């Protein structure tokens, strides 16, 4: 049904997303128990290392674009980030390490994230029927991947300890390298302009020489979120104010505010929703016993479910709305869950956490589908940087929100612990029930804007 | 996934047992360890318990007498019983969950020992 290429490029984005969230999965419990940081401290530090992953997109689109060529930054950010989990494992040899291995798997993500993506668009002319099916394909890749390592890595972190859990990152990032080099041939005639003009080495320099810097950088901040914040706090004061001094850009501007409030919420699953289920939830389902941290493997999962559904089914500033509803929703079942379908002991059927994960879901499908690809119809450069600065300070500020459930270390009472989870889910769930209203009451001047 | 409980056996009033609870395969250092207890004619019931960071839990009628205590090395956890009395007498069990939470209620776990026995007798010697 696709081109050949199609499928090579499948896959190696299945490897690479199922090295990242086997890291993404265990993070946060990892800081806990195996640092000994508290659940605030572990929230925050995730917050700013999520932050990170996703603000510097914006550079390896920048390298493969115009510095080494599509392929080739895909082959370099595959082996730092290789080289960046395997570091992660040797931080059990050596604590000091973390931060720096962390900033190295961010660098990676941020030298090789944009760049499959474009790869894939080129491996159809440019109005195949085929495009819309094909990126539909690729994010049920991205989800099987993390379905797969959010499922399995708690489990092998439990049985065989952190260390190989990170090293099996490690390998699912060399077997995604395995793969591209021996399909290589597939994408002879396929990228971008200095992929086929020999590589030069001066900017190669430069670009091994700023990510090293970028990764002492990503340590340091992590370390220092409260510096971190900080810097994007001043940084969206001040593109803030050069975005105002500077109809269809405004758009934008509205639509990424809703999206910052969709990101705060996204961020909960590694972190608050994640420990919601550890400490109030059953851990067992159909009559099967589970690790409560695979429950974060029901977000791919109904991602996997949902998007040949709702690709065979107002258009976007509606779109945009419909999804704020879902997460409202998703965040008012658990706290409803929480505050009348517990058990006398403060633990809840893992059926409502299966439900708070499907609407979740659903909004993901409706905002961050659509965001993307139709940010790109409203508008350049500018919007791009400060869409990945924004979706990346809505990171920090999810792990700032994720610190109102933190749980003190001697705290071991269920019925303690579910009024904290029930009353943040229920004000999350109430807060984003008024920004969907917002949105919805502006979408009929926002369609207007856009025609 | 599987737990094997030891140290249990038949001991005086006042004196002393300490039980201990290991794990086959996985770490137990990730799991909250309930010590349950079952009496002739009686549910189960909790007792004592540590969580996966060294929180506490005890039933108010052991306060003062029994401690639960790990050693993350050996991955064990212990149950000292001290001034042991006759309504101690039960089939002992740990139980293992994930995480921080103790509940009071055998559902809110899901990993169980086979339990040993422990008897307690009002024998004193003679005066
Ligand atoms: C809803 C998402 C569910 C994620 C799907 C789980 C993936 C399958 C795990 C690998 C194969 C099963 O392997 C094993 O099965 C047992 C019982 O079935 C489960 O349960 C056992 O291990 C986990 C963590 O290691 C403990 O929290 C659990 O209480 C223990 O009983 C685990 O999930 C898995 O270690
Ligand atoms: C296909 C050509 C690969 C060239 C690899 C050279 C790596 C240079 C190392 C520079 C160290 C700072
Ligand atoms: C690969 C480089 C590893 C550096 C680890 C630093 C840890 C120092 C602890 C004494
Ligand atoms: C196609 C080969 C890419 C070279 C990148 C390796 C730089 C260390
Ligand atoms: C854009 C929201 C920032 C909130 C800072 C407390």
């Amino acid at each position: 049904q696709q081109p050949r290429p199609f499928f090579m490029i499948f896959f190696v984005e299945l490897w690479e997303r199922f090295g990242y969230y086997g890291v993404q999965g265990v993070l946060a419990v990892f800081f806990v128990k195996q640092l000994g940081f508290s659940q605030e401290q572990a929230f925050v530090t995730f917050g700013a290392f999520a932050a990170l992953v996703y603000g510097l997109i914006s550079i390896g689109g920048y390298v493969g674009d115009h510095l080494l060529g599509t392929k080739r930054t895909i082959v370099l950010g595959a082996l730092v980030l290789a080289i960046g989990y395997f570091m992660t494992g040797m931080s059990l040899l050596k604590p000091d390490l973390i931060f720096i291995a962390l900033g190295t798997i961010a660098v990676g993500n941020g030298l090789f994230k944009a760049n499959p993506a474009s790869l894939l668009s080129k491996c159809y002319p440019p109005k195949d029927p085929r495009l819309d099916g094909a990126f539909t394909l690729f994010y049920m890749s991205i989800n099987i991947g993390s379905l797969i390592a959010l499922s399995l890595a708690p489990v092998i972190a439990d049985r065989f300890g952190y260390s190989v859990t990170y090293n099996l990152c490690g390998a699912g990032l060399i077997i995604a390298l395995l793969v591209y080099i021996a399909c290589r041939g597939m994408v002879k005639d396929i990228g971008s302009e200095p992929d086929f003009r020999p590589m030069s080495f001066s900017k190669l320099l430069y670009v091994l020489l700023g990510s090293v810097v970028m990764i002492f950088v990503c340590a340091w901040l992590m370390h220092n979120v409260e510096v971190a914040n900080l810097v994007l706090i001043v940084l969206s004061i001040v593109v803030t104010i050069i975005f105002f001094r500077q109809n269809k850009m405004f758009v934008a501007f509205v639509l990424m505010l809703e999206a910052v409030v969709f990101y705060i919420l996204y961020a909960q699953m590694p972190t608050s929703l994640n420990f919601f289920a550890i400490n109030n939830v059953h851990h067992e389902i159909l009559g099967f016993s589970i690790n409560p941290v695979s429950f974060q493997a029901l977000n791919p999962f109904w991602v996997v479910l949902a998007s040949p559904i709702l690709a065979g089914i107002l258009s976007m500033p509606m779109k945009f709305t419909l999804g704020m509803f879902m997460c409202s929703l998703g965040f008012l079942t658990a706290a409803a869950a929480g505050m009348w379908f517990a058990d006398a002991q403060g633990l809840t059927s893992p059926w409502f956490i299966v439900l708070v994960y499907l609407f979740q879901s659903l909004g993901e499908l409706f905002i961050s589908a659509l965001g993307l690809a139709m940010i790109a119809a409203l508008v350049m450069g500018f919007i791009l940087g400060m869409w990945f600065l924004t979706q990346a300070a809505a990171f920090l500020l999810g792990g700032y929100v994720a610190t109102f459930t933190a749980v003190p270390d001697n705290i071991t009472d269920p019925l303690e612990t579910l009024p904290v989870y029930t009353n943040v889910f229920g004000k999350i769930g109430l807060v984003t029930l008024g920004v969907a209203v917002v949105m919805l009451l502006m979408v009929p001047w926002l369609k207007r804007m856009i025609a | 996934v599987q737990l094997v409980e030891s140290g249990g056996g038949l001991v005086q009033a006042g004196g002393s047992l300490r039980l201990s609870c290991a794990a086959s395969g996985p770490t137990l250092s990730n799991y909250a360890v309930g010590w349950f207890r079952q009496a002739p004619g009686k549910e189960r019931e909790f007792v004592a318990g540590i969580n996966w960071s060294s929180g506490l839990r005890y039933k108010d009628v052991v306060k003062g007498r029994f401690t639960v205590s790990r050693d993350n090395v050996k991955d064990t956890v212990y149950l000292q019983m001290n001034s042991l009395k006759p309504e101690d007498t039960a089939v002992y069990y740990c139980a293992a969950r994930f995480g921080g939470m103790l509940p009071l209620q055998p559902s809110g776990y899901a990993n169980w020992g086979q339990g040993t026995q422990v008897t307690v007798s009002s024998h004193h010697h003679h005066h």
